[PDB]
């Protein structure tokens, strides 16, 4: 069976170069078409092009000069080549067949000029240990890192129900995330209750009670 | 089977072939008749161990596998007997795979000598469609 | 360039039901329409080719028709593994485009949001900065609008909001709210407000938090 996979560097800096590779197994290179698809944040997406047999190429107008699609029939792969990026060029990429039985599992290519930042930890705790239901909710406020992604558990692990942990967005250049775990009133503030933030970019772990 | 000229006008219509990548009905409807006079049947052996099939007799060396050719690429990932049918549904399907690469209709040499650039829209005149 | 226009932009759907997802053409595109499914945290999947020609392989409940610039994709008693997005592309003109695409999300009964307001950190303060958290828990149906307020003035710049993806466990939605100020802005007011409109209440749901206090 034909199988699809995309590879290559998940940043790219403004005005620089993007670069993917998809490899192709199962089949030959030379013996089908293959495009390149792309989906933006917002979820939208746009067909880039793709290369047919002849080795000739179509090309998105509304990206068109900055793109390029070559194959290595030699590797059996192909690939993807977008010139001058901008932040709009962010998006989750993906290989497929022309047809659009097969495709890889996609790459995200993030493009920024920021550098490597450790997140700050924020403990979200209630206006002054307060307490009103039979429950409260705590919360863990990740801000200022880069690049994604970041790991958070509270306790270690060992609190884990009752947790609602969202994407980051994008904050002058930088990720913030939240995440939110509520408990009944009697185990907080009774029982230690901390959040623990991992950024593997950073090689940082960091804790914080709340 | 072998199509009426118009019948197969009204078929290809109805499988999208009219402006599909800016190629008129009238365009297939010649190549077809150039091809194979419009016979699903239709099937010619090459020198080298390919053969034509279908309507728009397309060849088992790039395009299709019939399981006995030598160099099988079999682009269109379709049984050469599938285009042999009378439902044209999957030579159609590759008829516009392969005029979806760079030299589109000039896949088809008949196509080339006896229709590109001619009064093509002739074909389908006369044809309530 | 052809546009491919999608409606509902969404649809709440209950495992069993039947349902009609649209996708409209700016030009006639003949029969040339493909329909994609595409789940959270996957690649899109080729349902139907050809705005009929069933794929060898896909679940018989799905099934599209229509020609020229109306197409319709079927899918009869959607099952739990069907929900995600639905997009449609046409291939009959360069370039190839897509619709803007489709929700199918779970249907269940209507729930208010949980909603808890947290004032800036300590330690944020200390580093010049002040944000202000609101979280909006577990409720349906997805619609619905936070609003800010400081000092009793509406707040729209520098609100940031994030949402999950309609919850695997309950099938609810869940969001959260964040107004970021300097230290400086944040000293200078007194009441922020955290105000939720939702389906399930006529009165907004209001949480606040005062500095001239604690």
């Amino acid at each position: 069976e034909v199988q699809l996979q995309e590879s290559g560097p998940s940043l790219v800096k403004p005005s620089q170069t993007l670069s993917l590779t998809c490899s192709v197994t199962g089949d030959s290179v030379t013996s089908d078409y293959w495009s390149w698809i792309r989906k933006f944040p917002g979820n939208k997406l746009e067909y880039m092009g793709y290369i047919s047999y002849s080795g000739s190429t179509y090309y998105h107008p509304s990206l068109k000069s900055r793109i390029s699609i070559t194959r290595d029939t030699s590797k059996n792969q192909y690939y993807l080549q977008l010139n001058s990026v901008t932040t709009e060029d962010t998006a989750t990429y993906y290989c497929a067949s022309w047809g659009g039985d097969v495709w890889g599992a996609g790459t995200t290519v993030t493009v920024s000029s920021a550098k490597t930042t450790a997140p700050s930890v924020y403990p979200l705790a209630p206006v002054c240990g307060d307490t009103t239901g039979s429950s409260v909710t705590l919360g863990c406020l990740v801000k200022g890192y880069f690049p994604e992604p970041v790991t958070l558990t509270w306790n270690s692990g060992s609190l884990s129900s009752g947790v609602h942990t969202f994407p980051a967005v994008l904050q002058s250049d930088l990720y913030t995330l939240s995440s939110s775990v509520t408990v009944t009133s009697s185990t907080w503030p009774s029982q230690s209750i901390t959040c623990n933030v991992a950024h593997p970019a950073s090689s940082t772990k960091v804790d914080k009670k709340i | 089977k072998v199509f009426g000229r118009c019948e197969l006008a009204a078929a290809m219509k109805r499988h999208g072939l009219d402006n599909y990548r800016g190629y008129s009905l009238g365009n297939w409807v010649c190549a077809a008749k150039f091809e194979s006079n419009f016979n699903t049947q239709a099937t010619n052996r090459n020198t080298d161990g390919s053969t034509d099939y279908g309507i728009l007799q397309i060849n088992s060396r790039w395009w299709c596998n019939d399981g006995r050719t030598p160099g099988s690429r079999n682009l269109c990932n379709i049984p050469c007997s599938a285009l042999l049918s009378s439902d044209i549904t999957a030579s159609v399907n590759c008829a516009k795979k392969i005029v979806s690469d760079g030299n589109g209709m000039n896949a088809w040499v008949a196509w080339r000598n006896r229709c590109k650039g001619t009064d093509v829209q002739a074909w389908i005149r006369g044809c309530r469609l | 360039d052809i546009v491919l226009t999608q409606s509902p932009a969404t649809l709440s759907v209950t495992p069993g039901d039947s349902v009609s997802l649209s996708c409209r053409a700016s030009q006639s595109i003949s029969n040339n329409l493909h329909w994609y499914q595409q789940k959270s945290h996957e690649s899109p999947r080729l349902l139907i080719k050809y705005a009929s020609q069933s794929i060898s392989g896909i679940p018989s409940r799905f099934s599209g028709s229509g020609s020229g610039t109306d197409f319709t994709l079927s899918i009869n008693s959607v099952e739990t593994e069907d929900f995600g997005m639905y997009f449609c592309q046409q291939s009959n003109s360069w370039p190839y485009t897509f619709g803007g695409g489709t929700k199918l999300e779970i249907k269940r009964a209507d729930a208010a949001p949980t909603v808890s307001i947290f004032p800036p950190s300590s330690e944020q303060l200390t580093s010049g900065g002040a944000s202000v958290v609101c979280f909006l828990n577990n409720f349906y149906p997805k619609d619905i609008n936070v609003k800010w307020k400081i000092d009793g003035s509406e707040r729209q710049n520098g609100v940031l909001n994030s949402w999950t993806d309609q919850d695997s466990k309950d099938s609810t939605y869940s969001m959260s709210s964040t107004l970021t100020l300097t230290k400086d802005e944040y000293e200078r007011h007194n009441s922020y407000t955290c105000e939720a409109t939702h389906k399930t209440s006529t009165s907004p749901i209001v949480k606040s938090f005062n500095r001239n206090e604690c």
